[PDB]
């Protein structure tokens, strides 16, 4: 869709669960796209500059995630179509990580990138 | 399992390109001329040209047929071979942490190692951790 490319280049996040590569504005209008019940990122910015960070680099037009190599490779394949990324740094706190898993989300390191 | 094809590109419009190309698939996957790509690789530690996901040649060809970003590269087409396909994703060590180490760029300790204090959320200013080299004005006038 139209809601899911970043409108401007600056001042743009990447989720650290699905690797949601969107503008700031996006993330507090809307929010991640791809996870809305368990995180509800929309309407409110200290949850956005929570869980959410600018610390990411790596850029992929994910358009078919059902057939493409590179979408298997990211574990991808069950999420929407769009902006990703392929190395998002970072952790979450001991906040919100223990109700994922109560909630039936296994929340994956996303960071392929290798450390020295 | 989709091939990997590698186009030209115009240096320092790299997210310039994908964004364009990406809101190109976006306003043409419904019309009678879609677009065959599956994805395009823009990496962060390059510059100078682009990857692009298709299964033969000529749907490139086809795709990026139009774009004043790409009309340079358009007459050839490189393929990798396979086991390219995981090099390109190699990210080695966003660069944003606190209690780190880095250097500065400009100013007057150029190319001296410092360390980082705190982070400012707005994404302007970040406070590093440096030693003065000043003569404490005894010898400047
Ligand atoms: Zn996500």
């Amino acid at each position: 869709a139209l809601e899911t490319v970043p409108k401007d280049l600056r001042h743009l996040r990447a989720c650290l669960l699905c690797s949601l590569v969107k503008t700031i504005d996006q993330f507090e209008y809307d929010g991640c796209d791809n996870c809305d019940a368990y995180l509800q990122m929309k309407g409110n910015r200290e949850m956005v500059y929570d869980c959410t960070s600018s610390s990411f680099d790596g850029i992929i037009a994910m358009m078919s995630p059902e057939d493409s190599w590179v979408s298997k490779w990211q574990r991808v394949s069950n999420f929407k179509p769009g902006v990703y990324a392929v190395s998002v740094t970072g952790r979450l706190p001991q906040g919100i990580v223990r109700e994922l898993k109560s909630r039936g989300v296994a929340y994956k390191s996303r960071d392929t990138a290798i450390k020295t | 399992d989709p091939n990997l094809w590698t186009v030209k590109c115009k240096i320092g419009e790299e997210r310039a390109t994908a964004i364009s190309l990406m809101r190109k698939f976006i306003a043409y996957q419904f019309t009678d001329t879609p677009l065959q790509i599956k994805s395009v690789v823009a990496p962060e530690h390059v510059k100078g040209y682009i990857y692009v996901e298709a299964y033969k040649q000529t749907h490139v060809k086809q795709a990026i047929e139009g774009v004043g970003n790409l009309r340079l590269g358009y007459w050839n087409q490189q393929m990798v071979p396979i086991k390219e396909m995981t090099d390109v994703l190699k990210v080695v060590k966003a660069n944003l942490k606190p209690k780190s180490w880095v250097r500065l760029k400009r100013g007057i300790y150029k190319d001296d190692i410092a360390q980082v204090d705190y982070v400012e959320p707005s994404q302007n200013t970040i406070s590093l951790k440096m030693i003065p080299r000043i003569d404490y004005d005894r010898i400047k006038a």
